[PDB]
């Protein structure tokens, strides 16, 4: 009876604690609201040098139960409620590059679905994960360092996707400085922090000193250089670029992308056709029959258009002929 | 007991200096007891000063800091938050020596005095009488010594080593450009002594922003005075292109150049890189001296790199000089 009575004591004390923090909860919410902001990190006795959201600066203190030793720069959390003194830490809130990756969301996760390129992936995997994950045979083979790969090919067919895929089999990173819209030399710090990184470029001539300037601008810092960062430049033509890049070896690797032949186009059209429903049998060769100058894209386009040409008749299986009017449509 | 009056600060003074102190950029210093401060908002504030603060960073107006409730100049802006974060003020040096350059020897000797000898033995000149000369240009054909190698070796036995390039000098947005070399020769000037590299200035790709920018490496080089501002070393591939205004053998002093290789440095510079490699049986010069009827300084770097890599695809640290031929056709053919 006393044991069961103390079980009832546990029930009554639990409900009484509920009414504790509800009662002092309704008197509690009459207090203040802490601010929030990124910082440049401390130097001295307490210290922060914050920059709060509306107006970006102050130097504040830190409470006893905060252990100013771990709170590192660009890791926003604050509480200087009224007098301006810290309390605790919050969600790291995605650092800088997390921004220009998710923002330029251009890079689309890719892995091994490259449509019939094996010499190309043998050569880029020869010079993009051997200088990262096995440096030991380079520091005993007498080689200094391989860095910088130029991807010249037709528009399409290997760009932004080979340099994506072998960047993420290796789980390296994939920084793209293609375009300078909203923010050089500061990017190197981010790459250095990542430790290992891969920088990618832009290819515009048609689908004066565009991005060969930054290209070398980071080969000047990259030549003497905290070492496993590998620039990648994609261009449509090898002849259009600078004579300064024509400086063997400034581009330790000139990988070549041909336009796809018959069987490689049945491989890429095999994969993009592995995106959807078809039927009991296609025998995809007749579509590849007129592949003649095609392009990587010229394959994703016709497979989506074959899907839509199956969608127009409210039909749930992509037949043979929707391919034939897809590739027979896009000859424009 | 000299450390007895230090603890009065944290009970009478740090109560003033130690609150949600605000930081606002300082302005025109009215005389000693006051100052004006535009805060973070834009509202000016005729603040007072502090007695115990050892004021040395008054320049109208680097980001001074303030008090929150009352307004003053409570502290100063150590942790400067250095503009041009990534300009290569080298702390971890690269890997080049007096030996691995090994080719052009006259030239590295001349730059070795022209930069290094006012540092490694500065007691020639004032005992002799002359001034030390300013920075050089060192132009050349492409790959003729790595122009940026005899400056890199001029790095690694000296003090700080600040660089620039034609690309950091020119600008897109700008309209307002010649700022880069304002505060590049202001940060450069401040170290006393640091060497500034106008890496490959060649200015190509309206035009008048480039004109004024060149006019400010020109004038901001030599306007009225200079600190220890040797190291203005300019690498160049096109000496006949840039405006001959830089050299008034004042703005740009004594300058040193080179023919591309000779065969003596085809051998002597060929056997530096492959000294790291493992080929030993048929190291040759017949495939090296008259092969390309002069091959750059790099083409031998790329022939060693592409040679060992091309014999490294088939996984052996062996001595094959027929794979070396596939490296030759592979890199320059
Ligand atoms: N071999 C291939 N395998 C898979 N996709 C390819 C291939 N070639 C081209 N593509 C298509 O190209 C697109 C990627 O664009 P990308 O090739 O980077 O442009 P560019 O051709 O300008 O480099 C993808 O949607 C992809 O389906
Ligand atoms: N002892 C040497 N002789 C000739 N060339 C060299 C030597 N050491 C390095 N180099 C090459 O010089 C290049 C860097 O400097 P440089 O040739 O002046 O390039 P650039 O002239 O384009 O600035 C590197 O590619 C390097 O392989």
């Amino acid at each position: 009876k006393s044991q069961n009575l103390r079980r009832l004591q546990a029930q009554r004390n639990e409900l009484n604690a509920k009414v504790r923090l509800l009662r002092e909860e309704l008197q509690l919410l009459q207090e203040q609201g802490s601010y929030v902001g990124e910082v440049v990190r401390a130097m001295d006795k307490k210290k922060v040098l914050v920059k709060v959201h509306p107006e970006g600066k102050f130097v504040v203190d830190v409470d006893k139960n905060i252990d100013i030793n771990d709170v590192t720069p660009n890791c926003r959390v604050a509480l200087r409620n009224d007098s301006y003194t810290l309390h605790k830490i919050l969600p790291n809130k995605v650092d800088p590059l997390v921004s220009l990756m998710m923002v330029e969301k251009v890079p689309d996760s890719t892995y091994e679905m490259i449509g019939g390129l094996d010499k190309q992936i043998k050569e880029i995997k020869e010079v993009i994960e051997l200088p990262v994950k096995h440096p030991e045979l380079f520091e005993a083979l007498g080689i200094a360092q391989p860095k910088g790969v130029l991807l010249y090919g037709p528009p399409g067919t290997g760009k932004t996707l080979l340099a994506r895929a072998v960047a993420h089999h290796t789980d390296c990173t994939f920084i793209r400085v293609s375009g300078s819209e909203l923010v050089v030399r500061e990017l190197f710090v981010m790459a250095r922090e990542h430790a290992p990184s891969i920088i990618f470029m832009d290819e515009i001539d048609s689908i004066s000193g565009g991005d060969s300037e930054v290209q070398r601008t980071m080969l000047e810092l990259l030549n003497q250089l905290t070492k496993n960062i590998k620039v990648i430049m994609a261009t449509n033509r090898i002849d259009i670029l600078d004579s300064a890049l024509l400086r063997p070896g400034r581009i330790d690797r000139k990988i070549e992308f041909p336009p796809p032949n018959e069987e490689a186009r049945l491989d890429i059209l095999k994969i993009h056709s592995r995106k959807m429903n078809l039927t009991r049998g296609i025998n995809l060769r007749k579509i590849a029959e007129l592949m003649p100058g095609a392009s990587g894209a010229e394959v994703k386009g016709v497979c989506t258009e074959a899907g839509m040409y199956a969608l127009r008749e409210r039909r749930v299986h992509v037949t043979q002929e929707d391919f034939e009017m897809a590739v027979a449509k896009v000859m424009q | 007991p000299l450390e007895e009056k230090q603890e009065e600060e944290r009970s009478k003074v740090d109560d003033l200096r130690g609150t949600p102190m605000s930081v606002g950029t300082l302005e025109e210093i009215i005389d000693d007891n006051h100052a004006i401060v535009s805060t973070s908002v834009g509202s000016e504030h005729y603040v007072s000063i502090l007695s115990f603060v050892d004021k040395d960073l008054l320049e109208p107006g680097c980001s001074v800091l303030l008090n929150h409730k009352v307004h003053a100049v409570i502290g100063v802006l150590m942790d400067d938050t250095d503009p041009l974060v990534t300009v290569m003020k080298v702390e971890k040096a690269p890997q080049e020596t007096y030996a691995d350059i090994g080719g052009l020897d006259n030239q590295i000797q001349e730059i070795k005095e022209s930069v290094e000898l006012p540092l490694t033995h500065p007691e020639y000149y004032e005992e002799m009488g002359i001034k030390p000369p300013k920075g050089v240009i060192l132009y050349g054909p492409p790959g003729t010594g790595k122009t940026l190698l005899a400056k890199a070796v001029a790095n690694q036995t000296s003090a700080t080593f600040l660089r620039v390039v034609g690309s950091e000098l020119i600008q897109k947005y700008l309209g307002d450009g010649p700022k880069l070399v304002r505060e590049l020769f202001r940060v450069a000037e401040e170290h006393a002594p640091s060497i500034v590299f106008i890496d490959e200035i060649d200015a190509i790709g309206g035009e008048r922003e480039i004109q004024r920018t060149m006019l400010e490496l020109l004038n901001q080089l030599d306007g009225f005075d200079s600190r220890g501002d040797v190291k203005v070393i300019m690498a160049t591939n096109r000496i006949e292109t840039l405006d001959p205004a830089l050299i008034r053998p004042g703005r740009i002093d004594r300058k040193i150049e080179f023919p591309l290789p000779d065969e003596k440095t085809k051998k002597r510079i060929f056997q530096i890189h492959t000294s790291r490699m493992t080929l030993a049986d048929d190291v040759t010069l017949d495939d090296l001296i008259m092969a390309k009827d002069d091959l750059s300084g790099a083409d031998i770097k790329a022939i060693c790199t592409e040679a060992g890599l091309m014999a490294l695809r088939e996984r052996r640290m062996k001595v094959t000089n027929e794979d070396f031929k596939k490296s030759k056709e592979n890199v320059l053919y």
